[PDB]
Parts: C-alpha cells; structure tokens; sequence
C-alpha cells in the first residue's frame, strides 16, 4: 500500500456555503400605493431595555399543572445510526493540509535538518520543510565547537524572531501597505502560492491569489415597480411617488446585505481557515528548531555542558513573543485582504445590478408622471426633477448597517483609512507592457507607437499610432460631488530656440477623458500645465501650473517633476513636488462625466519632433491631502542608484558635463599648460527675443564614470550609493584622470589632473556619496587613502584661492564640507553638490 | 614615456606652493 | 422571582414534585422515569436518552454520528444512583448560576411562564384539545406492585442526561403527522438531553488582544453558559417561532470543502455576535412574516374557542387571558382579540435578537468563541463543578480569590490546570478524509 496518505480532520476544512444558501426574493415585482412602507428589520436588542423592562415578565399566574391522562400517543420518533468515520480520496492537489504536513516530524527521530525541498520533506523521516529563508535554513543546521555554541543558540533565536517579523514589500515604490511576505511558501494555499515570488504575483492579482475557491455569487436583476393609478386624487400620487424612491432605497440595502452574507461565508471563512494555518505553521517552525538545539546540546561531553549556559524555558519563551508578534501581523494582512475581496470583486458586481434597476425605475417612474401630468396641474416638473435628483445619488455601502460586531467594524474603518485603498487606477510596467494593478481590472491597450522601458517611462510622440487606450471599471462610484486626484511624474522637452512661436502660443492635448462633451483633460502650452474640466453643458474651469522660460538654472526645463491634481466642493488644485503652487474655485461648474475612455495622446497644432514623458500615472477616488502628497513624492523619488542632471538613473561609461549646485554659473575648464581645474563663468543666450533666457550647460570639460573593480554584479552600468569610482575626462583624443596629493595641510587644496597613471604620492579612489535625505539630484564625492580604510580625506568642492601678483577660483578638495554635510536641514547650497549633465535629446543650444 | 607624467607633477607641486 | 427546588436522588416518590414519568417518545409502552421537578414546568430526569439509539451505539466504534463534532463515549455515564444524584445536584447548581443574574433569570421566568397552546394544527378552531403529545405527559402513581393508575400533567421542559456522544448537547421538538407545532406558533413540550462536566474548549486565533496559551491551547467553556445556549432554543420552541425556512447549505464538490448539516437561521441567531449577518435581510424578512401570519392563527383560535373536550375542569376564560399574555394580543371594549403591530414587534425582537450566547456571555463574564463558524479543539473533562475552590454559582470558573478574574484566567487551559483532565484520542471519534497523492 505506498503512496503517501495525510489523515485531516474535517475541522480544519473550509466552510463554503453553496449558493443554494442564499435568498432570490429582490427578483420580484413590488405594487407600489399611496400608503407603502419600507420594511427594514434590525437583528439587535439592548440588553439594557431587556433587563429593566416591566412588560416582559407575566403577571397572569400560572394555572394549575394537573389534568386528564393522555390517551393518544401518536408521535413522530426519529432514528439514528452511525456512518464510517474515514473517506478515502486521492487528488493531484498539494495545499494547506499537505504543507503543513511536511512541517511535522516522528517523536523517535534524532538529527533533524531543514530543508526548502517539499517533496524531501515528504520522502524522508529526518528532513522538516520550512518556509523561512535560505541562511535561516543554513544556520539552524549549522554544528559547531562547544565554546561557541552558546553564540549559535542566542544568534538562530534572534534570527527565528526576525525571520517571523518581516512584514514590509522589498520593491518600496509599489502600492502595498502591510504583507507578510512568507505566507506563500508556508502553506501554498490558493494559485500556487509558493511558486514563484508571491509579494510579486500578490502586486498583480491582489487577495484573490490566497483564495483555494473562487465562489459564484448570486445577484439578482432587481424586480419591476407597479405604480398604481389614482386618478382622482393629486396628494396620492406624490405619496406614490415618494415610496417609489423610498423602496429604491431599501431595494440597495437588501441588495448589500446580500453579498455581505455571502462574503462571510465563503470568502471570510477561507480568510479564517488561512490565519488558523499559520499559528500551527509557526509553531511547528519553532518546535523543529527546539528539537535541533536540545539535540546538539546533549551530543557534547558532560563536562562541556557545564562550560555552557542555556535555559531552555527563555529559549521557549522567547521564540513564542515571536509568533505572538507575528500573529499580530498576518491577522492584520489577512483581514485587509478579506476586506479587499468584498469591497473590489463583490460589492461592484452588485452595483452594476442597482444602477440598470435605477435606469429602470427612472424610466417607469417620469412615464407615470407624464401620463397623470393633468393631474398634477402643472407642479408636474417639480416631480420630474425630484425624480432626476434622487436617482443621480447611490447609496454608498457602510458595512457597519449589516453588523453591530466591533472586530468586523474595525476592519472596515482600518481598510478606508488606508490611501491606498483609494487607488482606481495604477498604470504600471510588467513584461514588455503596461497594466492597471489598482485591483478593479480596467482595460490597457499600448499601440506600437509608445516606447517603454523597464523603469516606468513611457514616451508620447507625434506619431499616429503612438496611443494609449484606458476603458475604465463602469461599477465604481462622484458625478456632481466631485472627490478625486490625479497624479504623475513628467518630464517636458525644452523649446526650441528658432520656433519660440509655436511653443509660446500652441496649446496640445496630451490626456483626454471625454464622454457626451463631458469629462477632464490635461494639456500643455509651452511652459504651461492645465488642468480642465468640462460639464454636460459645455461650461469650462482651469487650473494651471507655470514654469519660468528666464532663468540661469531651470529645476524644471526638461527635468522629471512630480505633478499632482486635487479636486472636492470648492477647489481644483495643483500640487508641484508635494507643494501647492495654484488654486481654481469649481462651484459655478454642475455634473462632470469622469467615467470616460482615456486617451494618452498629443493632439493640436504640434511640431513633427514633439515628445512627452510620463512615469507612474495614477487615479484616487478621494481629494489628497499634503501629507498624502509630500509622502507619495518622496515613496517615488527612492532609489539604490544615483541620478543625473535630467533625473534619469546615472550611469558608468557615459558622458557628462559638470554642474556644481553652490557655483551655479561655473564650469570646469582644464588650465592653459598646467595640470590643475580652472574654474570659469558659463555663456548665457546670445541673442534676439525678449521672452527668453538659459546659461549654456554643454560647457566645460567632458567627464566620465569608470568602475574601480571587476569583481561585483556586472549586469547593469548603474552607479549607486557607496560605490568607488575613478572619475575620468577627455583630453584630446586621450582619457586623463583626478587625483589628490597625499599631503594636506591646510584646509582647501588644488586637485592634479593628470593622465592615467600608478603613482605613489596621489590618490586616486573616490567614493560616490548622497548625504541629503530628501529628494535631489545632487551628489557628493569623497577621496580616501584606499577601500578599506575609514579615513577620510575631504569632499570635493570648489575654493577662491589667494596666489601673489609681482583671487582665482580652482577645482578642489576641502576639509571644511566634511563638517557640514550632517547638518539637520542640509545645504543644498554646498559647494560639495555636483550634478552630472549627458547630451539629451530634449536640451538643444 | 613616464617624463609627461613627471613634468605635470613639477607644475602641480608650483601650483600647490603658489 | 424564581425558585429552585432542592432534593436528593433516593428521595421517595410523593406524586407531586418527585413523579414516575412516561415521558413523550416512550409512547404508550411500559417505560418510566424517575423523575424531579426543579421549578414550575421544567423536569429533570438523571439518565440516559435512548430514544432512537440502539443499545451497542453507546460504545465506541470505527463509526461516527456526526461529521463535526469530535465525539466522547462512556457507556457507564449514570450507571449508579450516587451518579444520578451528583447529575441532579450539578444542574440544581447550574440552575442557580442562571438565575444569579436577572438577565438569566428572566430567561428562565419566559421559559416557566411560556406554555404551549391546548392544540395543534389538527385541532378545530373552536376547541382547545390537551390529549396529544406535544401538551400533557402522563405520571405513574400506583403504588409498586399494583395496577397501573395514571394521571397527566402539562409541562414545558424535560432534561434528560446524554445520549451515547456525552458532549453532544441538544435540543428536540416533537413532530406529529409530519407537522410541528413549536414550529407553527402553537408551541409544545420541549426536550433537551445535556451533560455538565464533558464540555467545549475553543481558542482566539484571531483575537488581538490576549493571546495567552502554552501548547496545552485555548480555553474551556462554562457549563452554564453551554446550558443558557441550548435554553434559548428551549424558550423558541414554547412560543412557537422554531425557524423553519431557507438554511445556509456547505457547498461539497470539493476534496478541500467542509462537510456539515443544514443550518437554520436560528441556530446563527442563538449565537449572535457576527454570525446574522450571514442570514440576508431578504429571509430575515421571511422568517418575520412567517412567525406573524402563525400568530395571527392563534388570534383567530382564541375569538372562536368555546369548548375543552379532553378535560372539563378547564376554564376557558382562565387559558384565554394567560394566552393573551404570552403572545402579547391586546382586547377591545368588545373582548376581542388583535394584534398589536408595535407589541408583535418588540416581542419577537425580544426572543431572536435578545437572548444570544454572545450577550449572555458578555453580561457573565465568561469567555466563548468568536462566532458559530470559528474551529473547536477536543473536549475536556471538569474534575469537581460541586467544589467551590474550582467554580462557584457567583464566578463560575473566573474567581477573583484565587485571581482567576482578570482576563477569563480561570478558563485558560495553560493556567488553571487543576480544573480539567484531557481525554484519551482512543475514546474520541473523529470524521477524517484520508488525502492520498496522485498526479496526471
């Protein structure tokens, strides 16, 4: 009889009421009259009103108990009988109960070891599958020398606890509040959780992944209303009118309270099933561990235990803070995910349902008035608009109508404090193509005149098949009430220098959301964002955001920005950077359709090399706060690598002009027959115009990042934080390179520009720095005597040095920026900040 | 030829002491 | 207020509180019980319920009752008189934790005072008729040795001891041609087969509040609260409101899904907290209505009901204004009934929505599980409800003495270990699925 056989309780399967379970009664018709009532009924009762209630108890007394002898025995008794207490059944199937299975071992086997392998777990007597990480699994089954087995046991405690505490995402810019990332792994419940990495397949399915069953609701299409005639009596007909709208009402209700009960009882069970799984997961994770260390603990001689301090009730109690701890976590993650799957795959199945029996209602409902429009006597078209006003308004769902219970609640009001649950949309990139992972599945269709590449970019050019198309989920709830933000990272090409006419004057659609003339639009003219919106009667609101076109240093000419758009009750308003810069009162405007097809295109009178960029478009169903903003702003700035002047990733091997944030108009020239940095003044626009001005930034000497080492992850030319770096520049036709004197006395000092050579007297190892923690484009560079050592030598500036005639400006290093760097609010100002300009495409001069 | 290299070094060290 | 009867097992049958009853499903056949009244209407008789069972399924076996219960059986439960009395002075004091608090001694009061219609469905509507089984039960009381002489009482409840599943608390209406009538608003004699000492124990997974255990897990449940849940089916049933509509059904076309029995609304509503909201407004609707035009059957009844057939020392007058009271009917200047739309209203709230495990428990202070749907841990046995050192009528188990208060220490099992004893996994049966791997 081989082949492996797992005995499971019935207990520990999921409860998963069948449709058959649930109420079909809202299909039929109501006869709607002059005195129909809503029927609601509340299943609470204080208790209060119960125990001090003088009506509840009797106070008939009670008749006596005697009486005739029964004589008609006739009875109903029901019979019992025991069934087998085993099924047997055979599946292809590895979840739950067969991953937790592989986590227990036999009381007689001595030597256990870890292993990531399932099916070994399976096959062998010695070997406990575990879910935590490959070093984890390393250590624990780690031997070692009696002396340092006491460091080993405190260390694989420590380890197990933080193992058991990971709950943030490793990709920082994603929309992803709380996860426990290991749930996967630990139990491969629902589609093939543990394989793959599942922080990256929840990203792109949501909840809906860690579900084993994906139930089948039931959502009937609401029954028709038969208003009755009362041709005598005016008053009767508008109270007929008015229990129309009233039975609307509880018909949206009753329609909520059905999912809800089918949520609790198909998805929430599963939910429930899943957090009883990872207690015994963990538990059993912490019991092999105890048996490895008790193990090794007795194979050393009886005197060396005595040269060695353990309690084994502080090892057991420690490891159990950290399933406490951990709990904690993956019941919070859980019960945010229950609550996603009722609030974006069931309740905008149900609202579809209710806006087509609304539209059918409003049909029947402005009929009847204009057949009894005679009855009436003319107020007839203050019914008709009573009637538009309330159909316009939907009833929002609040889960806490359905339940009085406090952890249900809790979850609920935890889940719509959470900004990220505001998302309706979220283009990203994955696989050669861009998608909506806000979890209500809108339709993204990419024509083949969009590039993409993998950090998010996606470029608009003038092309005709240079389109994005995005249908929006129709069943998400704010026609007249407007309550929604829109945000995105651009960057804007530079004018050009000879068409300053076309650019100033012509205005061109890049973002179009229009149904019925009706909807939003982002436009550019120039230097000039706009924002717009545009109501069914063809009335018109703007709020825009302008750059200066005369400056020396523009931060936003042809460099990324992050632009944000706020819209409530009174105001539009535009946010730059996670700051507000304007602000457009919107009252006047009634009705804006925002469920309309997006179009990502450029539209008007264009250039034929006009482009646009655009990273990270994003919509929420609610107004952004400045915090909301200033957070978002800074989430999306992150990154391990450094940036350039434009703000794209900097790299190795490429070519770069130099620009020093606290010298702005300086550059760097190499000196007339001397080996030293000279500093001159940069050449601004030379002429013609009156609306224009810009300092020239392809200046200066041509430099070049080189890697110091071979030896590293070779994949990418990315330059990041903390590496080392040989900063080169072109000299001619040859490759030279800076260096600094090992001697250095006073504070400030010249720096050698020399060709490329081993010296003994110079150092030449740089280390690439970003002292600032917030957002910037800005680094600094660090000389030190070599890799290893923690001396630091000085950061590379820029000095007014003093030298005798019988005041000039060098490229340095200095002592003195050392000193400030860690300052509190930090000197952007600092002539230590150097920002690298390449040759781009958007920048001519 | 390394005397390029050496001939630099003599204007730097000018330079430093200017 | 409400009185507890006090007496002893070997006490002599006097034909008034201590009675030889011929209890419902016995029929006509010459089986009876010993049996005593603890207070108006409510009977305990300290031995096993049979009826239906057959003798050898009070062993263990390699077979099961239920599919979601882990079931205990002991063939010598009540084998001895001295056992009957230690069950019989155990529900005298689980009695008098009930009505410790006016909560639960309304409870009881509803019960005592909520008694079945003279009638059932089959009944015309101009008699009341008490010869059928579901009003008056017959007591024995010759004398030993002599021809049997019988006279019958009414009652509302009868507790039995187990049947073969010790820990398989339940309650049980009485059906008569396929019909019901504590389902249909007459009401009639409920009973209930119950055991004190093998109880639930539950856990708090979810909870993020207190989450202290040490392997030896969760906590045990309160008897008296286990009593209190299966009261309120009780307190159903006299009235006439056993739900009998749409039940929430398990879904079994899967290896992976759980196998259980139909659950009616009641049992969701019984336990209250989260769980009914699983019931839709649309059938809580239904339900409501059900019950209503069931009332308005008995209205009509007691405007026609002239005559008592079965027995001529019944006074109409008497019945018809103590059922008016039970139902909450109201009289015009005429002395006709009608019901009272406000009155039905708050009456019916009263018993599905106000009497539930989850307000009960919170009014206690005793601890019990998060909903009907959350997962149970094997049965526990409590050594000694009878010593005060372990649970007490004022406390139960939570003494603040022995500083058990705080938290439902006194319930946890990795605190109060005095308390309980495991049971072995060779008495305990268990529904399993035997998972067998296969591929292609």
């Amino acid at each position: 009889a081989p082949g492996i056989c797992i005995d499971v309780d019935n207990e520990d399967l999921f409860f998963i009421a069948d449709k058959n379970s649930f109420s079909d009664d809202l299909s039929k018709n109501e006869r709607i009259e002059y005195n129909t009532q809503s029927n609601y009924i509340e299943n609470d009762f204080p208790i209060n009103e119960l125990i001090l209630d003088t009506d509840l108890i009797s106070k008939i007394e009670l008749p006596s108990e005697n009486t005739e002898s029964l004589t008609d025995f006739n009875v109903d008794v029901p019979v019992y009988e025991k069934q087998p207490a085993i099924k047997k059944i055979f599946t292809d199937e590895n979840t739950i109960f067969q991953y937790l299975y592989s986590q227990t071992f036999p009381l007689d086997i001595r030597d256990i070891s870890l292993t990531s392998s399932f099916d070994d777990a399976l096959l062998f007597s010695n070997k406990v599958y575990s879910f935590f990480s490959m070093d984890y699994i390393k250590t624990a089954n780690k031997v070692v020398e009696a002396g340092l087995f006491a460091g080993w046991v405190k260390q694989i405690v420590n380890d197990f606890v933080i193992e058991a505490n990971k709950s943030n995402t490793m990709d920082k810019i994603a929309d992803i509040s709380l996860i426990v990332p290991y749930i996967g792994l630990a139990l491969n419940v629902g589609n093939e959780t543990a394989k793959g990495n599942f922080e990256n397949a929840f990203e792109i399915a949501g909840a809906s992944i860690l579900l084993e069953f994906i139930p089948e609701l039931l959502i009937p299409v609401v029954g028709a209303f038969l208003l009755e005639s009362y041709i005598d009596n005016k008053n009767k007909i508008i109270k007929t009118i008015d229990n129309a709208l009233t039975k609307r009402n509880e018909k949206w209700s009753d329609m909520y309270g059905l999912i809800v009960a089918q949520w609790l009882s198909t998805v929430n069970t599963q939910f429930y099933t899943i957090k009883e799984g990872m207690y015994k997961a963990l538990n059993y994770q912490a019991q092999a561990l105890e048996e490895i260390i008790k193990y090794r603990y007795n194979i050393y001689s009886e005197k060396e235990k005595s040269n060695i301090n353990i309690d084994f009730n502080d090892i057991n109690s420690k490891l159990n803070e950290g399933i406490n701890q951990a709990i904690d976590n993956i019941n919070n993650f859980i019960n945010g995910c229950s609550v996603s799957y009722l609030m974006k795959k069931m309740i905008p199945l149900a609202v579809e349902k209710l806006l087509d029996f609304d539209n059918t209602l409003k049909k029947n409902l402005l009929n009847y008035i204009d057949e009894n429009k005679l009855y009436l006597i003319g107020s007839a078209e203050y019914e008709k608009s009573k009637v538009n006003k309330y159909l316009k308004t939907i009833m929002p769902f609040d889960l806490s109508i359905y339940t009085n219970d406090t952890i249900l609640i809790e979850m609920f009001n935890k889940y719509n404090s959470e900004i990220l649950n505001n998302i309706i949309l979220n283009l990203r990139y994955k696989d050669n193509n861009l998608i909506d992972l806000s979890g209500y599945g809108a339709k993204v269709e990419v024509y083949d005149g969009v590039e993409l590449n993998d950090k998010n970019q996606f470029k608009l050019t003038s092309s005709a098949n240079s389109k994005i198309r995005v249908t929006q989920n129709q069943n998400i709830i704010n026609s007249v009430f407007l309550d929604f933000s829109v945000s995105f990272w651009i960057r804007i090409p530079k004018y050009k220098n000879d068409g300053i006419q076309n650019y100033i004057h012509n205005e061109y659609t890049i973002i179009n959301c229009m149904k019925n003339n009706s909807g939003w639009k982002i436009s550019i003219r120039g230097n000039r964002i706009i924002w717009t919106l545009i109501d069914i009667n063809g009335k018109t609101k703007s709020v825009f955001f302008e750059y200066n076109i005369r400056e020396d240093i523009s931060e936003y000419i042809n460099r990324w920005f992050f632009v944000t758009i706020t819209n409530n009750l009174n105001n539009a308003k535009i946010y730059i950077n996670g700051k507000l810069e304007s602000n457009t009162d919107i009252k006047d405007i009634r009705e804006v359709i925002a469920n309309g097809e997006i179009i990502f295109k450029l539209d008007g009178d264009i250039d034929r090399t006009q482009f646009i960029w655009m990273k990270y478009f994003s919509i929420f169903n609610t107004e952004l706060s400045q915090s909301n903003i200033e957070e978002r702003y800074k989430i999306q700035s992150y990154s391990e690598y450094l940036k350039d002047f434009w703000g794209n990733p900097l790299m190795y091997n490429k070519e770069y002009y130099m620009f020093n944030a606290g010298n702005k108009n300086s550059y760097i020239k190499l000196k007339k027959d001397s080996p030293v940095g000279e500093i001159l003044t940069r050449s601004k626009y030379n002429q013609n115009s009156k609306y224009i001005n810009y300092r020239d930034l392809y200046i200066g000497e041509k430099f070049i990042i080189r890697r110091k080492s071979n030896s590293q992850s070779i994949n990418d030319d990315i330059v990041r934080k903390e590496d080392y770096i040989y900063l080169d520049f072109f000299n001619l036709n040859q490759e030279w390179r800076v260096y600094t004197y090992k001697y250095f006395k006073k504070e400030e000092m010249k720096l050698f520009l020399a060709p490329i050579y081993d010296s003994d007297e110079f150092y030449n190892t740089i280390q690439i720095k970003e002292y600032d923690e917030q957002p910037t484009y800005s680094c600094q560079l660090l000389f030190k005597k070599d890799e290893e050592s923690t001396d630091e030598i000085g950061l590379i500036g820029i000095h007014r040095f003093y030298e005798s005639g019988i005041y000039k400006d060098y490229f340095c290093i200095s002592k003195w920026y050392l000193k400030e760097v860690k300052r509190k609010p930090y000197n952007l100002k600092l002539g230590c900040n150097w920002q690298f300009i390449p040759k781009d495409e958007g920048w001519t001069e | 030829k390394e005397d390029a290299f050496s001939k630099l070094k003599e204007k730097f060290m000018n330079e430093l002491h200017k």
